[PDB]
RNA sequence: ACCAGC
DNA sequence: TTAGCTGGTCATTTTTTTTTTTTTTTT
């Protein structure tokens, strides 16, 4: 087991040069060094540890640092080098799975942190709270710079070679070793009856636990879809913002005649203050000074303001009747505008050269293990049911990506798993009303036949309200779904909670399996904890941040591993079954939201294939756990992503 | 940029102050923010408010942004305009009012620019010939996207276009919005919109600020004066001969 | 620019350059440091006498400025105090390249430097011609731009002979092949290099394999010789027609601008300042068709079929005609794909003929464009005129006379005009850089009844 | 505080 | 006594022509 560190000039989008690496050993104990002219060895030592039988420990090697080394090997001395995923582990990934709390407990330590580093998962972060960091190259260099009196131009000092990115590339590998020590000195995931530094490769991952080596094929495939990309059009987008940009510049031409402005005190100092309708201020005061009275007051001398307000809303003017539905329209235009193109983090800022959108997918960032994504993210544009939402979602297709050898746009197949936190439910209360609820589910429907009982408007609807009941409500969040009051707030929750008395069993139970006493304070809440963790399907101690959201974190904590198993066996039997992976083969994923899957492939036979095998997947996902339910999904094929919705 | 959200003390929230990495805290609840003449008028001497203009159309944060003040100084009303340069510092003043009284204070450059303090990277730019087209342009793009604008008329643009030119060199393409024409930019960079009004207000002042848009994100190659090709050329070969 | 600073005045202190890649041994050694004055960080180079005094400063800044302490002499150069003699010495452009070379070699070779540039480099190398008689070998180590090649050449005249040899480069100078790791090939290059060669000392031991390559086409010329002499047109070439007034130098032109659209298919740029565009058009439709057409007034209305041969000649995008000038040929070269650019007069577009024709060499060198240029002649003091047959001599350029330092060939056309007979006309080549071959090309004539330069 | 997702 | 998990938002210096006289090969 040895534990390599790397320096080159760029990122990974835009990499061409090698710099330095340092290699430490656990056989040896030997800072072997290299230098820029040392690049063929520092790959014969890396193949040479493949070879006979290790494993190689980066720290974030799965995302950035081993294809930096598959693009240099290939664009500078011309050589192929590709390392098995089974060979290569990671620091970042481990930490993300066992630290995987640090904002509820990082405070105490801020006094050791800079303020910048809170809760950061980073390499110089977990520096400064070892208590080992000797400087930093950038700090340094732009003090260096400023006391030669050259300027420091661009942030960039990566670009020429020195013998400081060397001292501080060694002190970059000991950080990696002295987190590694550390993050191999737990007991839950790693027993202490074997040492871990010089096991091989089928004796590191198949005598220990299972979170360990699925949490790496994810990050491994998912770094492999952020390579990827999502193919974009660009005309279909700007033809969109042409569109929808002359028309929030008829709605406040429209609307400040109607709404006048106004002297607002700054000898009395005034000023002639115009009416802004992004504000929610203005259209407070000028809905006070026509006629309208809340009756809702969230905050504590103002009202609350929202689309559920502005709707319930009437004056006595008949203008300002239909003014209000302008003002609607211009806080939808406006936050449309904010998130497609105006943004800081917006569509047309993060779009590559070859037409296509890279997004960052962290796969463990919430406390369920839910995987978060940021810049941007493409688990947050409009759906179908919102205004301009198919016009958003068709410019994020897969029939943008024409063929490269014969100039032919692409399939697109969608999949997405039906019921499955509802499913999970009858998984884990099947112990107590013996299985004769998880027979209904399979028998036609849930949410058309629970809409049908409880004469909701819209299966959307019903499926907001049945989780807003499940997942611990009051007596007025779940009437507001219908709009009524709290005697309807109060029949529902009756309803739904005779029909099968083990849902409050099941939470009695978790109350007696994980509190023990809870003091009660008129303000607050003083709670003597016994187990705050609570064990998942595959030994993660998954934390529980409140006692009445237990059902929630162990219900969605179970339902998120299933998914990622099942991402990860549908291209093991692809990959299997003899196609290949990428731009450059016959299928490729795109993005990977919460539940379903959005695959790109070359013909529609290999789409029928994909949508057969996914159903495979799913159904040894669930015979390898020993669930007591039947797991189904659902695909749709089409060539754009309004469709395959 | 955004960083994280920590307690705010004002309104007494959780998750509603942001810090960020500029230093400054800014709460969502309580809306609360923490941390010639050759004379330069100062901004609190001279009455300085940043008040709107009705007749046009620009809002109070675009006067803001932009460097464009009214002075109510001896009674009168002045809008002033500042330049700045690449450091951040002002230059020289113009003091334009209903007289049209131009007070070109400070030490006027041959290439000053209005709104080039703020914006050196990006694809595209929109090049004006006056104030308020500039501000029009602003107002439709909310102050976002890199657009400036001559200070020195449409008359010498052989002077301050040509004095510019590795400012202009950081960019891809450079359209124009002069008469509804320049050859020192380089080639395969410069286009040129056609407008059906006279400028950019009176296409916002009569609801054509559509067709203003339309020809910044799909405007043309301008295709230099009388280079006509050989094929475009039968009626003046015919009428010529007969 | 007060007086020369002192350390103790302005807080000198001897740093290394981390960003640059220069130790503090060496500026130690030479005398470069950095003064604090003015809150700015100010960078300055020491020059010394022969003796060993300290005679210059020179002041840099963040922002690449400069400032002279006082009276810069031209005797000064960065590196001279320190040696005074040896057996080879090494010539840089710059300060920073002598310190990179004092850096590679662990301060063992007498390096010097120059204190203007390539700007300067001849008032800085003629006046120090004394100085370079104790010294055995000499290696220039320029810039691999277009005025370090222009240094290197000019620098050829006050040098002395012999000993002096010239390295090549592949970065900008030598601190970038520090910077990118070419310690390797710098050595190589001090220690081997080029002999001078200029312009026209052909050593007999290199003609090893040029026997053999003479013992072994590009863009032809319509009408006889032409071609089998000068091996016709290339990219980049500028090519000059010069005759007498009335000679035939339009219609000569006309007709290879016919045959390069008509045959080899090529995008023809035309640009005709002397007439208007209805009658050029005319004359190319009256020129294929074997049959003269602006002088007949029965065959001008006879035809109006003039759509078919109007669209049997340009019935594609071949040619493109035009009714400052320079951003319009560049629009013909890059928007247009063009691969003639024939300008018919350039008398009506000292100073101004100098400057617009490097301004044409800079875009023929840039772009890589076929370029044909048609001036005039002067006017002869004794003896008979251009037009009766006297031969045009490269001496007679009307205007400024660096017509010819900067074209690449020269065709001349005499005939006799008032004579025995008008139509057999001499083509004279005046100037070819590739073969090198002048003299008489061939004999033409007219056919006054068609149009076309067929040989005889 | 608001909006969007799952 | 509390539907939940995330993101994203705002701001003080040498070129052609005319015309008089002294001397030199060549046709
Ligand atoms: C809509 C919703 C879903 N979830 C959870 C449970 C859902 O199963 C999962 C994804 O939601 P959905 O995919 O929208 O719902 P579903 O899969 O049960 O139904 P179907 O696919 O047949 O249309 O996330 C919430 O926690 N809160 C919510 O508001
Ligand atoms: C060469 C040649 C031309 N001509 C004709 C062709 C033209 O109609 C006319 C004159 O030739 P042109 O080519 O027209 O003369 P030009 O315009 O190039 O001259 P410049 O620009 O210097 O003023 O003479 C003959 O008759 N016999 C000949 O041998
Ligand atoms: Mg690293
Ligand atoms: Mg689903
Ligand atoms: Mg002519
Ligand atoms: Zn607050």
């Amino acid at each position: 087991m040895i534990v390599s560190a790397i320096a080159a000039n760029a990122l990974l989008e835009s990499v061409t040069k090698f710099h330095c690496g340092v290699i430490y050993d656990y056989s040896t104990a030997e800072y072997v060094s290299y230098r820029p002219s040392d690049f063929g060895a520092y790959l014969d030592a890396l193949e040479a540890e493949v070879a006979r039988g290790g494993l190689i420990v980066f720290h974030n090697g799965h995302k950035y640092d081993v294809p930096a080394l598959t693009k240099l090997a290939k664009l500078q001395l011309n050589r192929e080098f590709h390392l098995p995923r089974e060979n290569c582990i990671d620091t970042l990934v481990l930490s993300r799975l066992i630290h995987s709390n640090l904002k509820d407990t990082d405070m105490g330590l801020l006094r050791k942190l800079p303020g910048k580093r809170f809760g950061s998962h980073a390499l110089e972060a977990w520096g400064y709270r070892l208590g080992e960091m000797k400087g930093e190259y950038k700090d340094d260099f732009k003090r260096m710079l400023e006391e030669q009196g050259e300027e420091y131009v661009d942030g960039m000092e990566w670009w020429n070679f020195n013998e400081e990115m060397m001292d501080y590339n060694v002190q970059d590998v000991v950080v990696t070793k002295a987190l590694l020590e550390k993050l191999l000195s737990d007991k839950h995931y790693f027993p202490p009856e074997i040492d871990f530094t010089d096991v091989g490769y089928t004796t590191f991952w198949s005598e220990s636990l299972e979170a360990v080596d699925i949490e790496h094929r994810a990050a491994w495939l998912l770094a492999k879809q952020e390579r990827n990309g999502f193919p974009f059009d660009t005309k279909a987008i700007e033809e969109l913002y042409v569109e929808l940009a002359a028309r929030r510049s008829e709605l406040l031409r429209k609307l400040t005649e109607t709404f006048g402005s106004w002297y607002q005190p700054k000898y009395t100092p005034v000023e002639h203050v115009v009416f802004n309708p992004s504000s929610r201020d203005h259209i407070q005061k000028k809905l006070q000074e026509a006629g309208w009275v809340p009756t809702k007051y969230t905050d504590k001398g103002a009202p609350v303001v929202d689309d559920e307000v502005l709707e319930g809303v009437r004056v006595d003017d008949p203008e300002k009747q239909a003014a209000i539905d302008l003002i609607k329209e211009y806080l939808m235009i406006q936050k449309r505008i904010g998130q497609s193109a105006e943004g800081d983090k917006a569509w047309l800022r993060y779009v590559a050269e070859d037409g296509k959108i890279h997004g960052s997918v962290n796969p463990n960032g919430a406390v369920t293990g839910r995987a978060t994504h940021a810049f941007p993210n493409l688990a947050q544009i409009p759906g179908v049911r919102s205004p301009y939402g198919e016009q958003c979602r068709a410019a994020f297709g897969a029939e943008h990506h024409l063929d490269g050898i014969t100039g032919k746009p692409w399939v697109q197949a969608g999949i997405d798993a039906s019921g499955l936190e509802l499913r999970c439910l009858a998984h884990f209360m099947a112990r107590f009303d013996n299985g004769e609820y998880a027979h209904e589910i399979l028998n036609g429907d849930i949410h058309t036949k629970n809409q049908i009982a409880a004469e909701l408007p819209t299966r959307d609807n019903a499926k907001t309200f049945i989780y807003g009941f499940l997942y611990g409500a009051g007596d007025e969040k779940i009437g507001q779904i219908v709009g009524a009051g709290k005697e309807r707030g109060k029949e529902l929750k009756k309803k739904f909670l005779e029909n099968t008395p083990a849902i409050a069993a099941l939470r009695e139970s978790i109350q007696q399996t994980l509190v023990e006493s809870s003091q009660w304070v008129a303000g607050e809440q003083q709670v003597k904890w016994k187990r705050r963790w609570i064990k998942g399907l595959d030994g993660r101690k998954v934390h529980v941040r409140s006692p009445h959201a237990a059902l929630n974190t162990l219900l969605q904590s179970a339902g998120a591993l299933i998914c990622k198993l099942w991402i990860i066996k549908t291209e093991e039997m692809l990959v299997e079954k003899g196609l290949k992976h990428g731009w450059d083969g016959d299928f490729a994923y795109m993005a990977w939201v919460h539940d379903e899957i959005q695959v790109g492939c070359r013909t529609e036979e290999i789409a029928q294939v994909v949508i057969e095998t996914a159903q495979e997947a799913m159904r040894w996902v669930g015979d390898h756990w020993n669930f007591r339910c039947l797991l189904d999904t659902e695909g749709k094929m089409g060539p754009n992503w309004a469709i395959c919705h | 940029v955004f960083l994280y959200h920590i307690p705010c003390d004002n309104c007494g929230s959780s998750d509603g102050n942001s810090l960020f990495s500029d230093g400054h805290t800014f709460c969502y609840v309580c809306e609360k923010w923490t941390a010639m003449t050759y004379n330069v008028w100062n901004f609190g001497e001279s009455n300085g408010r940043y008040s709107a203009l009705t007749a046009r159309g620009i809002s109070k944060e675009t006067c803001q942004k932009a460097g464009y003040w009214i002075a109510k100084v001896d009674g009168v009303m002045y809008q002033v305009a500042d330049y700045r340069d690449q450091n951040g510092n002002i230059v020289s003043q113009k003091v334009r009012d209903k007289d049209k009284n131009f007070k070109t204070t400070g030490s006027h450059k041959s290439d000053a620019l209005f709104g080039k303090h703020l914006w050196n990277g990006g694809k595209k730019i929109v090049v004006t010939e006056g104030e308020i087209d500039m501000l029009t342009v602003m107002e439709l793009q909310d102050c976002k996207y890199p657009v400036v604008s001559l200070g020195h008329g449409a008359s010498a643009a052989k002077k301050t276009c040509a004095a510019n030119y590795e400012y202009f060199d950081q960019f891809e393409q450079i359209i124009l919005m002069f008469d509804m024409a320049a050859q020192v930019l380089p080639a395969g960079k410069v286009r040129v919109a056609v407008l059906p009004c006279k400028d950019a207000n009176e296409c916002h002042l009569n609801g054509h600020d559509r067709e203003i848009m339309e020809q910044v994100w799909n405007a043309g190659p301008w295709i230099p004066d009388g280079v006509v090709s050989a094929l475009s050329l039968r009626e003046r070969i015919r009428e010529h001969l007969s | 620019t007060y007086n020369v600073w002192n350390f103790g005045e302005s807080n000198g202190r001897y740093s290394a350059l981390t960003a640059r890649g220069i130790s503090k041994e060496t500026c130690q050694k030479a005398g470069y440091w950095i003064a604090k004055v003015d809150g700015v960080m100010y960078q300055v180079a020491d020059y010394r006498d022969q003796n060993g005094n300290i005679v210059s400063q020179k002041v840099r800044d963040k922002d690449k400025n400069f400032k002279t302490t006082g009276s810069h002499k031209s005797d000064a150069l960065f590196g001279k105090h320190l040696w005074n003699g040896g057996k080879k010495i090494v010539v840089t452009e710059g300060e920073i390249d002598m310190l990179t070379v004092m850096e590679l070699q662990d301060c063992k070779y007498p390096v010097v430097s120059l204190g203007h540039g390539a700007s300067a480099a001849k008032k800085t190398c003629a006046a120090n011609y004394e100085y370079f008689d104790q010294f055995e070998q000499i290696i220039l180590m320029f810039d691999m731009d277009e005025a370090g090649r222009k240094a290197v050449e000019e620098a050829a005249q006050v040098l002395p002979a012999g000993k002096v040899r010239v390295a090549v480069l592949p970065c900008k100078d030598a601190n970038e092949c520090h910077l990118n790791g070419h310690d390797r090939e710098i050595m190589e290059q001090v220690w081997n290099a080029g002999p001078w060669i200029p312009d026209g000392v052909v050593s007999a031991l290199s003609l090893r394999e040029r026997i053999r390559e003479h013992l072994s086409v590009g863009l032809l010329f319509s009408g006889c010789g032409i071609n089998d002499k000068t091996l016709g047109a290339r990219g980049g070439e500028v090519i000059m027609v010069t005759s007498g007034s009335g000679m035939g130098k339009s219609t000569f032109v006309r007709q290879q601008a016919l045959q390069w659209g008509t045959a080899m298919g090529k995008k023809v740029g035309l640009a005709m300042l002397q007439e208007s565009v209805e009658e050029t058009a005319e004359d190319l439709i009256g020129l294929h068709n074997r049959v003269r057409l602006r002088q007949s007034d029965s065959l001008k209305r006879e035809i109006i079929k003039f759509d078919q041969w109007f669209d049997e000649l340009f019935g594609n995008d071949t040619f493109h005609l035009y009714d400052r000038l320079l951003a319009k040929l560049a629009y013909m070269r890059s928007g247009l794909g063009c691969d003639v650019i024939i300008l018919d007069h350039i008398s009506i577009v000292r100073k101004m003929i100098d400057n617009l024709m490097t301004k044409l060499k800079g875009f023929a060198k840039s772009t890589g464009v076929v370029l044909v240029v048609i001036c005039h002649l002067k006017n002869p003091d004794k003896g008979k005129a251009h037009e009766e047959g006297r031969p045009v001599s490269i001496t007679d350029l009307r205007g400024s006379g660096a017509l010819r330092q900067l074209s690449d060939t020269i065709i001349a056309l005499e005939r006799n005009q008032q004579g025995d007979m008008p139509n057999l006309v001499l083509v004279r080549i005046l100037k070819c850089r590739f073969t090198g071959d002048t003299g008489i090309a061939g004999y033409m004539e007219y056919n006054k009844e068609t149009g076309w330069l067929e040989p005889s």
